C-alpha cells in the first residue's frame, strides 16, 4: 500500500526545463532507462503532463541523477513536518563517519498513483531531431526528499539489531545516504561498516571516511611582523575594523593611533607595543568560537566560497550574514572548475553532518560556465541550491 | 480522410473549472448557409458528430470568405484546457544534418483531422450553427478529432507521430527520421532507388495509423526551402538575403535590416550590426526616418561586400572533431567559425554583449567561448576544440589572479591580429619613492553636489567640485585626479570598495567615459598601486582629505 503524498496549497507541480546534454550523457540515460522501464520503475508518459524535472549522468559506470530540487521545494511539508528524519546532534561529535549510498533500497518501495506525474523527466536529443523521451516513477526516486521519509519505517526494522547490538554508533539518513559513525579504532570501524553492509545485503541494499571530531575552525589569521609598514598597519586595522562586526570585543583604537597624518605607504614606522595588547587579546578571540552565534532551526544555512589562488578556497556558513556558524578551507591538472565543485560537495557534506541540511551557496562563477561544466566533477547523489555572485575584493583578503 | 487507429490521449480540464459556455452571436445567412456545407461534409468524413440539447458547453464559430472557411474561436476553451507538454527545446538547425546519400521531405495532409480527441472531451468542443435570425434550435455538433485553434492539437498530434514512427524506428536504425510539426524529414545513406523504396515502406507504415503522405510524384525533392534556409544535398545556406537600398531608412527598414543581416551571420562571416543597431535607440516611431551616421553607413558598406558573392555551409561528421575560431572584430564584437576540416564551415555567427558596465577582452572572450559551447552541445551534443587569439600565458596570469573561477575548455592559440591582452596590471605591493595619494570623493545627496580631492605625503593637495554628481562618481574622480597628477609611478589610497573593483578587474572598456578616462590614465602609467582603507574611522592620511572634501557638502 502507498503512502498519500499531498502537494503544498496553492502551489503545483515542478516545470522545470531540461539541460542540453552531450551524445554520450543522452546514450548513458537511454540504456539506464530501458533498463529501469523493463523492471517497471519508470514508465512512459504523454503530452498530458505537462510537469518536467531535470535529468543529467554523472560518473566508468554512468549513473542517473535527476535534480529534484524543485520537487523537494513544493513538497517541503511532507518531508521536513509530516514525515521528518530527526538528525542526531552526536553524529558530529564521532571521530569516524562512513557516508553509504543506501538509494537502491527505494525501487522496491511504489510511489502514489496521484504523485507520479510530478515526477516527470525528459532525455533530450541532439539537434532537437527527435521529441525528448519522457518517463514518470512508479517507484520512490532518487534525490526526492520523501523517498527517505516514506522509507524512514522500513529503513528503522533493517537497521534495529545492528543499533540494538552496537548502542555507541550512531546511524543518520540523509536522502540517498546513510551517515555511520562511531568512536572506534579506524580497523574496528571499517570492520563494523561491513558488518552493517551484509544486514543492508540481506534487504537488496549495496566508502567515503569522514573525520568529523577533528573539523576545526579558519581564524581570521594576523600577521607576526618584525617589522610594519604604513600599508601593513592599514590592511591589519581594515581586517580587525571588519572582524568586529563579527567577534564580539574586538578592539582598534590602539593600533589606528600609530597611523598619524599622510604618511607614505612604504615608511616603515616602529610600534608603540602598547598595541600589541590589542593584537593579542585580538589573536586570543579569533581563535575561539564566535559568541552569541547559534544555529536556527528555522532559517535557511548559507555558504559562501571564495577563490585564493594556487588551488586554495576559503568558505563560511552563517544565517545572518556575518554570523558564521563555521567557517573553513579547501585545498586541490585540477582546473577552477573541477575545484569549485569539489569544495561544495565537501561542504555540503559537513553541512548535512552538523546540521542535516545542505547550505544555499553564493558561487563566484557566471551561471553559464558553472551549469555548462558542473556535472562533469560532481559525485554526490543529491544538489544543494546556488546563486552566482561577485565576490568584494576585501572579503577575499579578509578571510586569507 | 482517414481517422486514425490510435490510443487518444487522456485529456483533462484545468482543476476547479467547466468547460465553455459562450454565446453564439447571430450569423447572416451566407454565413449560415456556407457553415452548413462545410460542417455535413466534415461530419461525413467522421471529423465532427451531431449532439443533443443536453450538452450544456458552447463555443462561438464564425465563417470568412471565392471558398468560404470555419473559423471556430477555442479562446475559453483553451483558457479552460490543462497545460500540456511543451513540444521541444529548438528546432533543428541544418549544421547539425548528417550528410545523406538521399532525403526526401514528406507532410502530413490533414494532420489534426487525422487524430481523434479523446471520447471524455468532446463534449467540451461544442458548437453552434445558429438558425436565421435565432428563432428555432440551431444545428449542434461536437470534434471527433483534434480541433485547429485548441490549445492540445500540437502537443497530441505530436506524441501520436511519436509513438507511430516508433515501430517503424526500431525495423530501421539506419534510416533518420527529423519530426517538425506536419513534416517528416526521412534520410539514409542508401542509393536512391532503395532508398524511394523504402520511403513507400514508410508511406505504407503511415496509411496503416489513418496517416496521409504524398505519392512519388507529389513528395518534395531537394533544394528544400525551410525556416528561411536552402537545403542542398552537400551544403546548405540561408535563403536569398537582398539589402534594400533606400534614400530615406526608418525604424522599421533598420529592424527588418538588422534581423536580415543577425539572420546571414549564420552561414557569412563577419557580419557586423553594432553601428546600425545603436541607430535604433531613442523610442521614435516605426515611420520615423533615421537619418545614418558615417560609422551606420561604413557597417553597412561591409555587410553588403560580404554577402556581395554568395556563401554556403556543409554537413557534419560525427567521426570527426568540431573546431571553433573566434575573432576580436571590434569594440565589443565578435566573429566565429565552427568547421571540422579546415576552413570549409559548418556555421558561423557573433557575439557582442554586454555582460556588466566595465568589461575587458579577456572577459568578453570567456563569454563568447561558452556561449559557443552551448551551442555547440545543443546542435552537436559535444564541445568544440577551440582556436583563440590570446597566449597562452596571458589566459595563465588572467585566470590565476583573477577572483572569479573561470575556464575554458582545450584551447589552442592562434597567431590572429587583434590580439587578447590586459593593457595595464595594477602593483601587488606599495611603490619604494613614489607619492602616495590620499584620495576620497563625497557628495550631498538633496543638492547632488559634491566634491572630489587629494592630500599626499609630499604636501600636494587639491579640491574640485562637481554639480549634478553621486558619491560613487566623486570617488572616481578623486582617483582621476590623482592618476591625472602624479606622474609614471604612483600609490594611491581610497575608502571606496566601489572603485577598488572596478580598477582590480583590469577593464579596458566602460559605459562609463569617467571609468574611460581612468583606464587611458593606468594605461599610460608605468607603475600604479591602489589600497584601500575603512572610512570614517580616524585613519591618518584619509582623516585630512575627509574633512577637505567634507566642508560645504557633509
Ligand atoms: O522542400 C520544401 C520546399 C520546397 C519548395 N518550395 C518552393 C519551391 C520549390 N520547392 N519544403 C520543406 C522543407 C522541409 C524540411 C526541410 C528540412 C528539415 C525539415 C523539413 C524538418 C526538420 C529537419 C530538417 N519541409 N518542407
Amino acid at each position: 500500500e502507498t503512502v498519500p503524498v499531498k502537494l503544498k496549497p496553492g502551489m503545483d507541480g515542478p516545470k522545470v526545463k531540461q539541460w542540453p546534454l552531450t551524445e554520450e550523457k543522452i546514450k548513458a540515460l537511454v540504456e539506464i532507462c530501458t533498463e529501469m522501464e523493463k523492471e517497471g520503475k519508470i514508465s512512459k508518459i504523454g503530452p498530458e503532463n505537462p510537469y518536467n524535472t531535470p535529468v543529467f549522468a554523472i560518473k566508468t559506470k554512468w549513473r542517473k541523477l535527476v535534480d529534484f530540487r524543485e520537487l523537494n521545494k513544493r513538497t517541503q511539508d511532507f518531508w521536513e513536518v509530516q514525515l521528518g528524519i530527526p538528525h542526531p546532534a552526536g553524529l558530529k561529535k564521532k571521530k569516524s563517519v562512513t557516508v553509504l549510498d543506501v538509494g537502491d533500497a527505494y525501487f522496491s518501495v511504489p510511489l502514489d498513483e496521484d504523485f507520479r506525474k510530478y515526477t516527470a523527466f525528459t532525455i533530450p536529443s541532439i539537434n532537437n531531431e527527435t521529441p525528448g523521451i519522457r518517463y514518470q516513477y512508479n517507484v520512490l526516486p532518487q534525490g526526492w526528499k520523501g523517498s527517505p521519509a516514506i522509507f524512514q519505517s522500513s529503513m528503522t526494522k533493517i537497521l534495529e539489531p545492528f543499533r540494538k547490538q552496537n548502542p555507541d554508533i550512531v546511524i543518520y539518513q540523509y536522502m540517498d545516504d546513510l551517515y555511520v559513525g562511531s568512536d572506534l579504532e579506524i580497523g574496528q570501524h571499517r570492520t563494523k561498516i561491513e558488518e552493517l553492509r551484509q544486514h543492508l545485503l540481506r534487504w537488496g541494499l549495496t566508502g567515503y571516511e569522514l573525520h568529523p571530531d577533528k573539523w576545526t575552525v579558519q581564524p581570521i589569521v594576523l600577521p607576526e611582523k618584525d617589522s610594519w609598514t604604513v600599508n601593513d598597519i592599514q590592511k591589519l586595522v581594515g581586517k580587525l575594523n571588519w572582524a568586529s562586526q563579527i567577534y564580539p570585543g574586538i578592539k582598534v583604537r590602539q593600533l589606528c593611533k600609530l597611523l598619524r597624518g599622510t604618511k607614505a605607504l612604504t615608511e616603515v614606522i616602529p610600534l608603540t607595543e602598547e598595541a600589541e595588547l590589542e593584537l593579542a587579546e585580538n589573536r586570543e578571540i579569533l581563535k575561539e568560537p564566535v559568541h552569541g552565534v547559534y544555529y536556527d532551526p528555522s532559517k535557511d544555512l548559507i555558504a559562501e566560497i571564495q577563490k585564493q589562488g594556487q588551488g586554495q578556497w576559503t568558505y563560511q556558513i552563517y544565517q545572518e550574514p556575518f554570523k558564521n556558524l563555521k567557517t573553513g578551507k579547501y585545498a586541490r591538472h585540477t582546473n577552477d572548475v573541477k575545484q569549485l565543485t569539489e569544495a561544495v560537495q565537501k561542504i555540503t557534506t559537513e553541512s548535512i553532518v552538523i546540521w542535516g541540511k545542505t547550505p544555499k551557496f553564493k558561487l563566484p562563477i557566471q551561471k553559464e560556465t558553472w551549469e555548462t561544466w558542473w556535472t562533469e566533477y560532481w559525485q554526490a547523489t543529491w544538489i544543494p541550491e546556488w546563486e552566482f555572485v561577485n565576490t568584494p575584493p576585501l572579503v577575499k583578503l579578509w578571510y586569507q | 480522410s482517414p481517422i486514425s487507429p490510435i490510443e487518444t490521449v487522456p485529456v483533462k480540464l484545468k482543476p476547479g473549472m467547466d468547460g465553455p459556455k459562450v454565446k453564439q452571436w447571430p450569423l447572416t445567412e451566407e454565413k449560415i448557409k456556407a457553415l452548413v456545407e462545410i460542417c455535413t461534409e466534415m461530419e461525413k468524413e467522421g471529423k465532427i458528430s451531431k449532439i443533443g440539447p443536453e450538452n450544456p458547453y458552447n463555443t462561438p464559430v464564425f465563417a470568412i470568405k471565392t471558398k468560404w472557411r470555419k473559423l471556430v474561436d477555442f479562446r475559453e476553451l483553451n483558457k479552460r484546457t490543462q497545460d500540456f507538454w511543451e513540444v521541444q527545446l529548438g528546432i533543428p538547425h541544418p549544421a547539425g544534418l548528417k550528410k545523406k546519400k538521399s532525403v526526401t521531405v514528406l507532410d502530413v495532409g490533414d494532420a489534426y483531422f487525422s487524430v481523434p480527441l479523446d471520447e471524455d472531451f468532446r463534449k467540451y468542443t461544442a458548437f453552434t450553427i445558429p438558425s436565421i435570425n435565432n428563432e428555432t434550435p440551431g444545428i449542434r455538433y461536437q470534434y471527433n478529432v483534434l480541433p485547429q485553434g485548441w490549445k492540445g492539437s500540437p502537443a497530441i498530434f505530436q506524441s501520436s507521430m511519436t509513438k507511430i514512427l516508433e515501430p517503424f524506428r526500431k525495423q530501421n536504425p539506419d534510416i533518420v527520421i527529423y519530426q517538425y510539426m506536419d513534416d517528416l524529414y526521412v534520410g539514409s545513406d542508401l542509393e536512391i532507388g532503395q532508398h524511394r523504396t523504402k520511403i513507400e515502406e514508410l508511406r505504407q507504415h503511415l496509411l496503416r495509423w489513418g496517416l496521409t503522405t504524398p505519392d512519388k510524384k507529389h513528395q518534395k525533392e531537394p533544394p528544400f526551402l525551410w525556416m528561411g534556409y536552402e537545403l542542398h544535398p552537400d551544403k546548405w545556406t540561408v535563403q536569398p538575403i537582398v539589402l534594400p537600398e533606400k534614400d530615406s531608412w526608418t525604424v522599421n527598414d533598420i529592424q527588418k535590416l538588422v534581423g536580415k543581416l543577425n539572420w546571414a551571420s549564420q552561414i557569412y562571416p563577419g557580419i557586423k550590426v553594432r553601428q546600425l543597431c545603436k541607430l535604433l535607440r531613442g523610442t521614435k516611431a516605426l515611420t520615423e526616418v533615421i537619418p545614418l551616421t558615417e560609422e551606420a553607413e561604413l557597417e553597412l558598406a561591409e555587410n553588403r561586400e560580404i554577402l556581395k558573392e554568395p556563401v554556403h555551409g556543409v554537413y557534419y561528421d560525427p567521426s570527426k572533431d568540431l573546431i571553433a575560431e573566434i575573432q576580436k572584430q571590434g569594440q565589443g564584437q565578435w566573429t566565429y567559425q565552427i568547421y571540422q576540416e579546415p576552413f570549409k564551415n559548418l556555421k558561423t555567427g557573433k557575439y557582442a554583449r554586454m555582460r556588466g558596465a566595465h568589461t575587458n577582452d579577456v572577459k568578453q572572450l570567456t563569454e563568447a567561448v561558452q556561449k559557443i559551447t552551448t551551442e555547440s552541445i545543443v546542435i552537436w551534443g559535444k564541445t568544440p576544440k577551440f582556436k583563440l587569439p590570446i597566449q597562452k600565458e596571458t589566459w595563465e596570469t588572467w585566470w590565476t589572479e583573477y577572483w572569479q573561477a573561470t575556464w575554458i575548455p582545450e584551447w589552442e592559440f592562434v597567431n590572429t591580429p587583434p590580439l587578447v591582452k590586459l593593457w595595464y596590471q595594477l602593483e601587488k605591493e606599495p611603490i619604494v619613492g613614489a607619492e602616495t595619494f590620499y584620495v576620497d570623493g563625497a557628495a550631498n545627496r538633496e543638492t547632488k553636489l559634491g566634491k572630489a580631492g587629494y592630500v599626499t605625503n609630499r604636501g600636494r593637495q587639491k579640491v574640485v567640485t562637481l554639480t549634478d554628481t553621486t558619491n560613487q562618481k566623486t570617488e572616481l574622480q578623486a582617483i582621476y585626479l590623482a592618476l591625472q597628477d602624479s606622474g609614471l609611478e604612483v600609490n594611491i589610497v581610497t575608502d571606496s570598495q566601489y572603485a577598488l573593483g572596478i580598477i582590480q578587474a583590469q577593464p579596458d572598456q566602460s559605459e562609463s567615459e569617467l571609468v574611460n578616462q581612468i583606464i587611458e590614465q593606468l594605461i599610460k602609467k608605468e607603475k600604479v598601486y591602489l589600497a584601500w582603507v575603512p572610512a570614517h574611522k580616524g585613519i591618518g592620511g584619509n582623516e585630512q582629505v575627509d574633512k577637505l572634501v567634507s566642508a560645504g557638502i557633509r
